[PDB]
DNA sequence: CTCTGAATCTCTTCCCGCGCGCCGTAGGAC
DNA sequence: GTCCTATCGATCTTCGGAAGAGATTCAGAG
């Protein structure tokens, strides 16, 4: 049912209200050493650490722990988890 | 926790937690991206309801809950209940170094020892065996200890028979009444798996050996242990706390011995002779050239402890039987012959224990009792006091009771078939007229049961009191008092219906006879009734009980 | 008479009079004959899915203008039988297939259809089966559905005395109770005000109803109320009188008129007076306006001019009133009977209470005390009340609650509409006023009249309706918003609720339970189980006397003795032997229909409510052969008094004795002499005895055993008639005589006989062959004897020669004490089969693997591990030995190593593996054994049928054109053309060769498919890739602490395993074998134990005189000589047999079962007297007395006084010390709190509960509190300093703070409350 | 006009050990 | 198929508990 003051009579929300939600419906860099998440791939959810900004392309690089070893690995932007 | 497989077992708190953080995020949200007042107002008021839940759910208008209506328990519910913290894990909690197993009647014990088997006793006391093994040298530490306790190496019961010598074990029936279903015992190591109770003590615990179960724990510490043997033992609890009544009274076979031995008859072989002493009868007894129950004169010798307190000995010639001067070798050396001059019974027997407890002491008084069960249980089994259709006596004259009784309700029925009587009138005059019946057919059955012995002292026929097997059980006070001979030998009698009201017709058979099928069906409403009323009131009781130990 | 050959193998002797005019039925009937009617399909659909279609198709969308409807439904066959299913452990079911009609109509033209799919019986769920012994099997678990007992639908009247304002009156109040629907119940207030409720809810003014059935004040009050008038004729205000309604009552005023007055003031009227009046004709009669004041209107009467209320329904009239609205125009006044004892206010009293006025008040406060807060609304209000008792969704009477209602009107008809009706609403108001008025009778609750029996065919089909509900409101949905074009009629519906329903039921319902196939007693008397309990039923709980007390309706139906003593004593009961289910639900017993003055051999059917109207004769009462009572005068039960009636007055007579007691009671004999308490304990036990290895026969039974170990399901039975022609302890195979053979079948029938199989109690349930090859039989005969069964009678335990003395107290008052010789005898051993599983799974780091090769372990242990890892079947272990070579990756050294305590053989290992994975090298040679002996079945079956029809071919060829040498020229197959004239000879060889090559592609196929499923990687559901079952035996012996039980309520431990030398011994040297209390006969009334053991004695006299006859060449005439005399001896017994006719064959046969005595039937109540018994005593060389002298063994000297000692009938109870006895020093420790776990199969402590503290408290005990509670318990610091110490041999403690409080503490700091311990 | 009665509502309580057996989040979106 | 969010946010939770006591509402009247 609706939400309002008495449920034999729901009330409306406003007159600004509706404005405000009208004006709404129509209106994070990796640090090096911060340690983050895939976000997809096969690395996604693994626990690994920045080693090195790929910036300008987009792009990101972070270490990981494959073989024993924190080989430098490197992936997309959309693949953080901060 | 988890389970079996990559699961993690579902936990009510943590989803309770759970709820009231996304609900409290969400709200978080909200204020941040200021969203309208009916909604912050409806997100509040499920913030609270799970606020709500989390503490005390079922408070609520209806619990939550996560699987087939199975309602989340809360903090309050873990704090109270029955499965709560209080009575669940603080004032009753499981302990280690105890055990459980069923019970049985070692009759050779003495009255402060219990016997255990030896995969308990070496199960138990598994850290005292290490405390020897390297304190004998014989181990190198526990890591070799307890495999060579693994081994059962036949060292080792060496030292299990020296470990247990004189530490005392708990034992505990539950439910657990009375203090006096606790007790300590020195254990002593037997062959087989189940505990080996003493007759004596079955009494006190209520232990029937029909199948029940009881636990044993091992008090370790120093004090433990002297605390056991100086409170719990069981020579320590020889009287009841709720009554100078001893706990110790004699079980049921024993005195059915007792009162067999020292009964005595008209006329028996040996009778009439002169014995120079209790030995010598016994003797005779052994040689079977005397009846147990046969009257002789014996030369008694008593001791009396004056009033200062030192025995003064007095020797008589004394007029009695064999069985009593045989029994007179085990009564201590302070009491008056008259108390085993008498046939004893459960009653007769019971203040004779007392008396000797009122003068003695409890030294003596506790191996006393050993002793009196001994007599009874070799005895008891020498009589061979069986029982069979043949001991079940019915009267003769029943057939005539019955036929004028059942007369004389027709006479009742008459009236009524006049108009000559209320309706009422007409009950309440046959029911009583049942009832004398009744009286007549266990009065006459009564008469007839003593009677049924007969016999020749060197002329002319004498009757004397019976040795029907029956009538000895009864008169003992072993079991089977004169409301049970008398449903097995007079009738059964009336019933009432689970309304209560009287039957009108009552069960006129005897289980010696056949019932009929409506009788056994009139019969199966009284005891349907004392069954479900045991089976209710068994809490009311407990529940009574602990309201008295919580108040005062 | 004929006897059959099972039966014609020992014939025993019966003690019976009465001749069993009704056979026992078959015992499992009630479960059966219920799904049966489940199952099958009806055009009466009625009783079964059908009907549970039916109620919710067809399914239509109002707004969507179209429906689908239900066309037919065909069960497909199980995927896998009961064996194969229980062993991977599948549930057994079959899948259902529903055809749908999807019908879409058109909008702007009538319902004729644009189009209809009938979809071809889509998939709708899997619904279980049950197995013909009466069982589900659902998890290879085997369940067992207790039919349930409840208050039949209907409507119920109830009150009570000081239970209700303890003020001496008692408050009636009717409920009507619908099979599917809302409750509504009538009260009156304890101010004779009479209210209304739904579902228990808020009390509610009863006259609002009728104004929701629009009735007005003026209707109600006609409707209830009688009319008493006044006229303004001839004189002010006489009044019509009805002469009647004055009796009793005192004249409290003035009436005369015409002469003589009838009565005056203050005087009572009597009949006379009465008759005066009507010769008056009081039409018209004189009385004071006061009287004409006191009265009530019944009618509004509005002023006639102004239009305006002068008086209204209800109103109380008064003088003034009277005036005024007569001078209105309304001369004729009616008022409402209102006589106090015969005629009260209390639907005035509704009106003076009722706040609402009219139909639309009458919806307003229904709608506002049935939900609140939600306001009312006139369309709306209907959807509430219409749904309340009138909707079908929400109302249905059932067929039995309709019929129980009318019953209760007195209806002249009761084939009525589950719905409410306004007369049938207006009836029940009516029948409660009558009630108040106290013109009726209350109905008992706890009347076998009142409560009615569901079974599993009902209880799965309302599961099933639900289900069904559920996916209704899903698809109508569906369909409203579906475009109703590409839709299909799959697409509409999804199986899920369904099965997730049916499946819940068959899984973990309360009434679902798991067999207790401890023998074939505990089965039947568990398939046969009555409940109160369930949903729609009560509470262990919350139920009193009143409920749980035996009911004299009882008698016929009900056992009053076998019911589960404890919390749910008469709440769990077990059906009669003869009863049965009524056509409603209610239980009927079968009764002998008593003719005038002979009872004829007539069974008619009497149900608990028809049983009050006739009057019935007792099973006991002796008829003369010509079917009349002997008895003059015969006791009888009428109206659940018993008592005498004159004969030819008598109505009806039970059929039996044994119609009153139940199967567990019925196998007790001398079920008489016992009280009904050992009866009970008894009945109770019969059914807890462990199979023994040796099991043969009880010597004294009650005959019921014939059938009992029939019916069980348990022993192979022959299907048809015909000779034996192979046994080998497997498989039967019986040459079915040609009279029963199908012209075209095989004419030969296998059995597969079970060998040692795990029951549900761990307990061994091989069946072992009886009948000899060459031994011909008929269809019904017992093969194979089951466990705990013997040549076809059931044998719970062995008879064991006992004695009844006490001996120094080893037999203490409930122990027992059993010489050496039964344990060397093996006459109690027993095997165990335990099943010990190693699962393995696809843990999440990597595949788990079965290998020999396991980590940090020697060969020592690997010694029974085979090359692949698993034990060897047959090597003997015990505790402690691995028995699979698990290992778990990343490594862990998990293995399956033998649970402490248990020892025996390993008999069995069956490996499941999830495919994908590799299957190890033991599992490959498992499953090729399995493939084998597979193969090797189904060759033989072939095989064998070829030589049979082989050989049938060439007896064809006997006739028609025999030619030896071309016939065994050529092989046997090759016989496609062979010579024969064209007769129909060709045709039968032409039919038997296509029926031979049927059979070679069947056994093809068959192969084929076998090889498949063995070869399937088995289904190892969540996340796991191995699964490895162990099986094993362990064949327990008897040791002290064992539990033994007669059957008489006679139950002990054994206390002493006595050496023979111990033991008493007769005059002639044998010793007895258990030693018993005879201190307990009298005391625990169950004299039965020694007339049985008497009895028994005698009973193996018989057979120490057969024997000698036997061992001793004496000639056969002489044997059966002695023998037909040990059989025609008694009283007119109904049992009469001449052995004549035995042919000395049989004769023989017959002693050699005999010898070990001769089997003896005592009915349970037409059993044998003591007079009997002792002549039986006297047919033998044995004492009449019944009694013997023993001697004791150790010292040689005579017991004085003889003793009893015959041979009672023992039974090992499956409650062996073993599985009981525990110790525990140190192991594990729960979790939130370290307290030690709890349990056997756990290394857990026993618990020190609240009573033991008080008891330690009650001595002054304080350190042995301490320690028990901190040290061994919850101090977690304290407990290993504590070990340290008693290592060390201190002896000292430290005991510090019990963790748990600890515990608490913090959870009461989570609240908002900071609870601290404090200094000082 | 609200003071002492009852009268009707909600909340809380119900012996104790033992021993098995089984059963144990759900729907729909990427 | 796996991985995510959430609770009949278009129902009807069971009428087959007694009881025992406070708490909370309602009468007859001072």
């Amino acid at each position: 049912g609706f939400i309002g003051g008495t449920s034999d009579r729901p009330a409306p929300i406003s007159d600004k209200e509706v404005d405000a939600i009208m004006n709404r419906l129509q209106q994070t860099l990796f640090e090096p050493g911060e340690m983050v998440r895939v976000n997809d791939g096969p690395f996604a959810d693994f626990n690994g650490v920045v080693e090195e900004v790929d910036y300008e392309k987009s792009r990101l690089k972070v270490s990981v722990s494959i073989f024993g070893r924190a080989t430098p690995v490197e992936l997309d932007f959309s693949q953080v988890e901060k | 926790v988890p389970l079996d497989g990559g699961r993690f077992a579902t936990s009510d708190l943590n989803d309770l937690y759970r709820r009231v953080i996304n609900r409290n995020n969400r709200l978080k949200r909200l204020l941040d991206l200021a969203a309208p007042d009916i909604i912050v107002r409806n997100e509040k008021r499920m913030l609270q309801e799970a606020v709500d839940a989390l503490l005390d759910n079922g408070r609520r208008g209806r619990a939550i809950t996560g699987s087939n209506k199975r309602p989340l328990k809360s903090l309050a519910d873990m704090i109270k209940g029955k499965q709560g913290r209080f009575r669940q894990n603080l004032l009753g909690k499981r302990v280690d170094y105890s055990g459980r197993s069923v019970i049985t009647v070692g009759p050779y014990l003495r009255l402060h020892q219990c016997g255990l088997p030896k995969k308990m006793a070496l199960e138990l006391f598994k850290p005292f065996i290490y405390g020897k093994l390297e304190l004998r040298g014989l181990a190198t530490t526990i890591k070799a200890a307890k495999k060579m306790v693994e081994r059962e190496e036949a060292v080792v019961w060496d030292i299990l028979d020296e470990v247990i010598r004189e530490h005392p074990v708990l034992l505990n029936r539950a439910p657990t009444l009375h203090r006096l279903g606790i007790q300590a015992f020195e254990p002593v190591l037997i062959e087989g798996k189940a505990i080996q109770l003493h007759p004596l003590v079955c009494a006190a615990y209520n232990a029937d050996f029909d199948g029940d179960q009881m636990a044993v724990h091992v008090p370790l510490t120093l004090e433990a242990q002297l605390e056991a043997r100086a409170l719990m033992m069981s020579t320590n609890n020889i009287l009841s706390p709720a009554n100078g009544e001893p706990i110790i009274v004699p079980s049921q076979d024993v005195v059915l011995g007792l009162y067999y031995m020292t009964r005595d008859c008209v006329n028996a072989k040996g009778e009439g002779m002169v014995l120079t002493g209790p030995k010598e009868a016994e003797r005779l007894y052994r040689s079977g050239l005397a009846s147990l129950h046969a009257r002789v004169k014996v030369r008694i010798t008593e001791y009396e402890k004056d009033a200062n307190g030192e025995l003064v000995a007095k020797t008589s010639l004394k007029d009695t039987t064999v069985g009593r001067a045989i029994l007179w070798m085990i009564v201590p050396k302070g009491l008056p012959y008259s108390i085993v001059n008498q046939a004893l019974g459960k009653k007769a027997i019971s203040k004779m224990l007392n008396t000797c407890y009122r003068i003695l002491g409890l030294k003596p008084t506790v191996i006393f009792a050993d002793q009196i069960m001994y007599t009874g249980f070799a005895y008891a089994a020498r009589s061979g006091a069986s029982v069979g259709i043949d001991d079940m006596v019915i009267p003769e004259k029943k057939h005539e009771i019955i036929s004028e009784a059942e007369a004389e309700v027709a006479e009742i029925q008459e009236q009524f078939q006049s108009g000559l009587v209320t309706a009422g009138e007409r009950y309440n005059k046959v029911i009583d007229i049942w009832a004398a019946a009744n009286d007549r057919v266990s009065k006459a059955m009564m008469d007839n049961l003593q009677t049924e012995t007969v016999i020749n002292r060197d002329g002319q026929e004498e009757k004397q009191v019976s040795f029907n097997s029956i009538y000895m059980m009864a008169d003992s006070g072993a079991r089977g008092s004169a409301a049970q001979i008398r449903q097995l030998a007079g009738m059964r009698g009336l019933m009432a219906k689970p309304d209560g009201s009287i039957i009108e017709t009552p069960i006129t058979a005897n289980f010696r006879e056949g019932l009929n099928v409506l009788q056994y069906f009139i019969s199966t409403h009284g005891a349907r009734k004392g069954l479900a009323d045991t089976a209710l009131k068994t809490a009311n009781s407990g529940y009574l009980t602990r309201r008295l130990v919580d108040v005062a | 008479m004929v006897y059959s050959y099972t039966e014609k193998k020992r014939i025993r002797k019966d003690f019976g009079k009465r001749p069993q005019v009704l056979d026992v039925p078959y015992l499992l009937s009630i479960q059966l004959d219920s799904f049966q009617k489940f199952i099958e399909q009806d055009p009466e659909g009625q009783y079964g899915l059908e009907a549970a279609f039916r109620s919710v198709f067809p399914i239509q969308s109002y707004s969507g203008n179209s429906e689908l409807q239900y066309v037919s439904y065909r069960l497909g066959e199980p995927v896998f039988d009961v064996q194969e299913c229980q062993i991977r452990g599948v549930t057994y079911s079959a899948p259902l297939r529903v055809k749908l009609r999807l019908v879409i109509y058109e909008r702007e033209a009538p319902e004729g259809t644009v189009k209809d799919i009938k979809e071809q019986e889509v998939y709708m769920g899997e619904i279980p089966l049950m197995t013909d012994n009466g069982t589900f099997v659902i998890n290879g678990t085997e369940r067992v559905i207790v039919s349930q007992l409840h208050r039949s639908p209907g409507v119920f009247f109830d009150s009570d005395k000081g239970k209700t304002h303890s003020s001496g009156k008692v408050l009636y109040n009717a409920r009507i109770i619908p099979y599917r629907g809302s409750w509504l119940d009538f009260e009156f207030d304890p101010k004779d005000n009479l209210f209304v409720r739904i579902d228990r809810r808020r009390k509610l003014p009863a006259t609002i109803i009728l104004r929701a059935l629009n009735y007005t004040t003026e209707q109600i009050l006609d409707l209830f109320f009688e009319k008493v008038i006044f006229e303004i004729r001839d004189n002010k205000l006489q009044m019509e009188l009805v002469p009647e309604r004055l009796r009793g009552e005192t004249a409290s005023f003035d009436i005369e008129a015409n002469g003589k007055v009838y009565v005056e003031k203050g005087r009572r009227i009597t009949a006379r007076h009465i008759r005066q009046l009507e010769k008056d004709d009081v039409k018209l009669i004189e009385v004071p306006v006061e009287y004409i004041a006191g009265k009530v209107v019944a009618k509004d009467y509005i002023d006639e001019s102004t239009g305006e209320l002068i008086c209204a329904a209800n109103m109380e009239l008064s003088l003034d009133l009277l005036a005024k609205l007569s001078q209105s125009g309304h001369k004729r006044i009616e008022t409402l009977f209102t006589n106090d004892l015969d005629h009260g206010p209390y639907i005035s009293e509704t009106l003076r209470v009722d706040p609402t006025n009219d139909r639309l008040s009458a919806l307003v406060e229904i709608y506002r005390m049935m939900r609140p807060g939600e306001p009312p609304t006139r369309e709306a209000a209907e959807s509430l009340f219409e749904n309340l008792f009138f909707s079908e969704d929400r109302y249905d009477l059932s067929a039995v609650g309709r019929m129980k209602f009318n019953r209760s009107l007195l209806r002249e008809e009761i084939e009525g509409s589950g719905i409410l009706s306004k007369d049938d609403i207006i009836d029940v108001m009516k029948k409660l006023i009558d009630i108040r008025n106290g013109k009726g009778e209350v109905d008992d609750i706890d009347h076998l009249g009142n409560r009615r029996i569901r079974s599993v065919g009902e209880m799965a089909e309302n599961q099933f309706r639900v289900g069904l509900v559920r996916v209704e409101r899903a698809v109508k949905e569906r369909l409203s918003l579906g475009d109703l074009d590409t839709l299909m009629p799959q697409d509409m519906i999804n199986a899920k609720p369904i099965s997730a329903a049916v499946k819940e039921f068959f899984g973990s319902s309360q009434l679902s339970q798991f067999m207790d196939q401890n023998n074939p007693l505990s089965e039947i008397t568990h398939k046969r189980r009555i409940s109160a309990l369930g949903p729609g039923g009560l509470t262990r709980e919350r139920a009193g006397f009143e409920v749980r007390d035996v009911h004299p309706t009882h008698y016929g139906r009900v056992c009053p003795i076998e019911t589960p003593e404890g919390p749910n004593i008469g709440l769990i009961n077990s059906l009669s032997v003869y009863a049965q289910t009524n056509e409603y639900g209610f239980l009927e017993t079968p009764y002998r229909k008593v003719t005038d003055g002979v009872v004829t051999d007539e069974i008619h059917y009497l149900s608990a409510i028809e049983e009050g109207n006739y009057v019935i004769a007792q099973a006991n009462s002796n008829l003369d052969e010509e079917g009349h009572f002997v008895e003059d005068l015969v006791t009888c039960r009428s109206k659940g008094e018993s008592s005498l009636f004159s004969r030819d007055q008598v109505d009806y007579m039970d059929v039996s004795t044994q119609q009153v007691v139940s199967v567990g009671a019925s196998l007790i004999p001398f079920l008489e002499h016992d009280d009904a308490n050992r009866a009970l304990m008894g009945a109770n036990m019969q059914r807890q005895a462990v199979p023994t290895l040796r099991a043969d026969k009880p010597l004294v039974g009650t005959g019921m055993e014939r059938a009992v170990a029939v019916d069980s399901g348990v022993t192979a039975v022959a299907k048809r008639g015909g000779v034996v022609q192979y046994v080998d302890a497997s498989r039967i195979v019986i040459k079915v005589n040609e009279d029963e053979m199908y012209p075209g079948e095989a004419g030969i029938d296998i059995y597969n006989l079970t060998k040692y199989t795990r029951s549900n109690q761990n307990t061994c349930i091989n069946q072992m062959p009886c009948v000899s090859l060459g031994e011909p039989v008929e269809r019904g005969d017992v093969l194979a004897d089951g466990p705990s069964t013997d040549l076809g009678e059931l044998a719970l335990g062995q008879n064991m020669r006992v004695a009844f003395m006490p001996w120094n107290g080893y037999n203490f008052e409930d122990s027992i004490l059993v010489s050496e010789r039964v344990v060397q005898e093996d006459r109690f051993t027993t095997i165990h089969i335990q099943e010990l599983a190693c699962v393995s799974r696809d843990t999440k780091l990597g595949p788990e693997e079965i290998t020999a090769d396991i980590p940090n372990v020697g060969e020592a242990a690997l010694s029974k591990l085979d090359e692949s890892g698993i034990v060897y079947i047959g090597a003997e272990v015990t505790g402690g030995d691995i028995l699979v070579g698990k290992v778990t990756p990343k490594v862990k050294d998990s293995s399956l190593r033998v649970p402490n305590g248990v020892s025996g053989t390993v008999i069995d290992v069956q490996v499941f593996t999830r495919d994908g994975v590799e299957k190890d090298k033991r599992a490959l040679e498992i499953e090729e054994m399995q493939l084998k002996q597979a193969k090797k079945d189904l060759s033989e079956e072939l095989q064998i049928l070829e030589a049979g029809l082989f050989s049938r071919i060439r007896a064809v060829l006997v006739a028609g054109g025999v030619e030896a040498e071309k016939l065994d020229k050529l092989p046997r197959d090759r016989w496609l053309e062979l010579g024969l004239t064209d007769e129909e000879k060709q045709n039968q060889l032409e039919q038997l060769a296509e029926q031979y090559d049927e059979l070679k592609h069947e056994f093809e196929k068959k192969l084929e498919a076998k090889r498949r499923k063995i070869t399937q990687g088995d289904d190892l559901a969540p996340g796991v890739l191995k699964i490895v079952k162990v099986y094993l035996a362990v064949k327990r012996r008897i040791q002290p602490g064992d539990k033994m039980a007669g059957r008489h309520g006679n139950k002990g431990v054994i206390s002493k395993i006595n050496p023979i030398e111990d033991m008493p011994y007769d005059e002639n040297g044998t010793p007895v074998d258990i030693v018993l209390n005879p201190l307990g006969v009298p005391s625990r009334m169950n004299i039965g134990q020694i007339l049985e053991t008497h009895l028994g004695m005698a009973a193996k006299g018989i057979g120490d005189k057969i024997n000698a006859m036997l061992k001793q060449q004496q000639e056969v005439a002489k044997l059966r000589e002695f023998i037909q005399r040990a059989y025609d001896l008694g009283a007119d017994v109904r049992q009469k047999v001449d052995l004549s006719t035995f042919s000395d064959e049989e004769v023989m046969r017959l002693a050699e079962n005999l010898r070990k005595g001769m089997p003896i039937a005592t009915p349970v109540f037409d059993g044998a007297k003591e007079a009997e018994i002792k002549e039986l005593l006297k047919l033998g060389d044995l004492p009449t007395s019944g009694q013997i002298r023993l001697y004791d063994g150790r010292t040689g000297e005579q017991f004085e006084r003889p003793v009893t000692v015959g041979y009672m009938y023992m039974l090992k109870l499956n409650h062996l010390v073993d599985d009981k006895m525990h110790a525990r020093s140190t192991g594990s420790y729960s979790l939130v709190t370290q307290q030690p776990l709890g349990g056997k199969a756990q290394f857990g402590g026993q618990r020190f509960g609240e009573m033991e503290v008080w008891a330690l408290e009650a001595y002054g005990a304080a350190y042995t509190l301490q320690e028990m509670l901190t040290v061994k318990s919850d101090d977690v610091n304290g407990r290993t300093k504590m070990y340290k110490n008693i290592v060390d041999g201190n002896h000292q403690m430290e005991p510090g703070m019990p963790e748990s409080f600890n515990v608490l503490l913090k959870e009461i700091r989570s609240l908002g409350i900071n609870i601290e311990l404090e200094d000082e």
